DNA sequence: CCATCAGTGTACTAGGACCCGAAAATTGAGTTACAGAAGTAACTGGTATACTCTGGTTTCTCTTCA
DNA sequence: TGAAGAGAAACCAGAGTATACCAGTTACTTCTGTAACTCAATTTTCGGGTCCTAGTACACTGATGG
């Protein structure tokens, strides 16, 4: 007994179930209400040496479905369900397979044609355009992206050169986090001018040639 | 430099566009286009003839769906208006937009200030301002032989 | 038999892939720069024409 | 018969976006200073994915003693 | 007279070798602010309307029932 255990009780009882193939319109009508608890009646008629299966559509639902059985000896089928509470169980074993066919032949294709046309609605096609489009590259005093970026740079303003002591303290404090830093990445952390930062870094720091990516600055003066 | 050269070439050939019709294509602001345009005219030691109102009409009236009749109409209105000094010191593009608005509201296909502002690249306020300057002298600007379905004696 | 249509459709996808590749390259430059990109400017119309 | 009790036929609100114009404010060019900060525009290493003989290998008959 | 190696003509991976991008940074400019008058273009903002759909009050009507 565990979460992954399968409740194989249905197999023990050898419960039999029927697998039925039905078209979409029959199920679509059921899906319309799908909560009235009734969609039709399944009638089975048996004779001395012949059995026939047929289904009748509900009168309210509409506002004959002959059934053909199929051999199940070529493949063994079982039905299982997964509970929302993580408790899998086996409903039973399929004992017969059936298929549903339309009683009508001529006007039935008309319904199918509507479905094919209906499923063709998302099929987008190129549209002829009477007048050439004149709204492209239409007059703008400035592109919106240009004003946004320029405004941001102006607001963010200037990278102040802090007193060497403050810059040095920040550099040494950040050195503990990692052994080596990239010049570009170090600039963001220190937020100082590249030329000014390089001069400070040169005064104490040095760059070591690394054969894996490239020569990078090392915060350790020695 | 490329945008300024494009503008100078369009102006030299005799089919000038506006800076707003080059900034609409380039990636830089009209300010930089104008700056580099002046810089290029200064460097090359060349010049470009002054734009007139009849240059922006074959394109503005065609970008709009106006007929050729309304186009020659607005051409005549604008040329006469700049002749009769109704619009002193105002940019030819705003005068062109005003004249096109007049000839459009007068003729069959009417266009609002908004569409003409989008096409010409002129704020509708400027269209108003330079339309009130040619508003009272409407009839003597139009072509004499001019058919229309809205009386030129009544215009907004 | 590859008629005009299928032959043209063969070219369009190659030329449309270049168009989509080109806008990706153009946008990547501006996005990395930190500034949004203009869609009209990203499209190279001469690729298909 | 005088109580009561929906409807009715309206100007009068109640939200509910929405628009029209005016006036103020800005932008833009022109100059000339001023210091410093952005903002591209340029040459110059640096290390990996193929790559091209090549050094070794491997039977497979044979070489050289023994 | 084979034996233990001697020589010989095949494959086969791999280590320098060869490219192949891919960043890595030095000058060298523009672009700020302030000032001013100018004029036109363009935007912003701002008080008030404007139209429209949806209830709302209120006097009267029209039965209705006990």
């Amino acid at each position: 007994a565990e979460r992954g255990e399968l409740d194989l009780t249905g197999a023990k009882q050898n419960t039999g179930v029927w697998l039925v193939k039905v078209p979409k319109y029959l199920s679509q009508q059921w899906a319309k209400a799908s909560g009235r608890g009734e969609v039709g009646k399944l009638r089975i008629a048996k004779t001395q040496g012949r059995t026939e299966v047929s289904f009748t559509l509900n009168e309210d639902l509409a506002n004959e479905h002959p059934f053909v059985l199929q051999s199940v000896g070529g493949q063994t089928l079982t039905v299982f369900t997964e509970s929302s509470s993580d408790k899998l169980s086996l409903e039973g074993i399929v004992v017969q397979r059936a298929e549903c066919r339309p009683a009508a032949s001529e006007n039935y294709m008309r319904l199918k044609r509507l479905q094919i046309e209906e499923s063709s609605k998302p099929v987008r096609l190129s549209q002829q355009l009477d007048k050439v489009v004149t709204t492209n590259y239409k007059p703008v005093a400035n592109h919106q992206y240009n004003i946004e970026y320029e405004r941001k740079k102006k607001e963010d303003g200037k990278r102040a050169r802090a007193d060497k002591q403050h810059v040095l303290d920040m550099l040494f404090s950040a050195f503990e986090k990692h052994q080596y830093y990239n010049l570009k990445d170090l600039v963001d952390i220190t937020k100082q001018p590249v030329v000014y930062l390089k001069e400070i870094l040169k005064e104490i720091g040095v760059q070591n040639v690394k054969g894996i990516h490239k020569n990078t600055w090392e915060l350790k003066p020695e | 430099i490329a945008s300024a050269c494009l503008y100078i070439a369009c102006r030299q050939e005799g089919v000038p566009r506006t800076f707003k019709e080059i900034c609409a294509v380039s990636r830089i602001s009209k300010k930089e286009i104008g700056r580099c345009f002046k810089l290029i005219l200064k460097a090359l030691e060349t010049s470009v003839d002054l734009i007139t109102t009849g240059d922006f009409m074959s394109r503005f009236c065609s970008n709009l769906c106006l007929p050729k009749q309304v186009q020659m109409a607005a051409t005549h209105i604008a040329r006469k208006a700049v002749e009769l000094d109704l619009v002193p010191g105002r940019s030819p593009i705003s005068v062109a937009a005003a004249a096109i608005y007049m000839a459009s509201q007068a003729s069959a296909e009417k266009r609002t200030q908004k569409e003409i502002g989008d096409i010409a690249g002129v704020a509708d306020v400027t269209i108003r301002q330079s339309y009130r300057l040619i508003y009272p002298r409407a009839p003597d600007l139009f072509p004499t032989d001019f058919k229309f379905d809205t009386p030129v004696d009544k215009l907004p | 038999l590859d008629l005009a249509g299928p032959l043209l459709a063969f070219l369009f996808r190659g030329m449309f892939k270049n168009l989509l590749k080109e806008v990706r390259i153009y946008a990547q430059k501006f996005i990395d720069r930190g500034k949004d990109f203009n869609l009209e400017l990203a499209i190279k119309t001469r690729i298909i024409s």
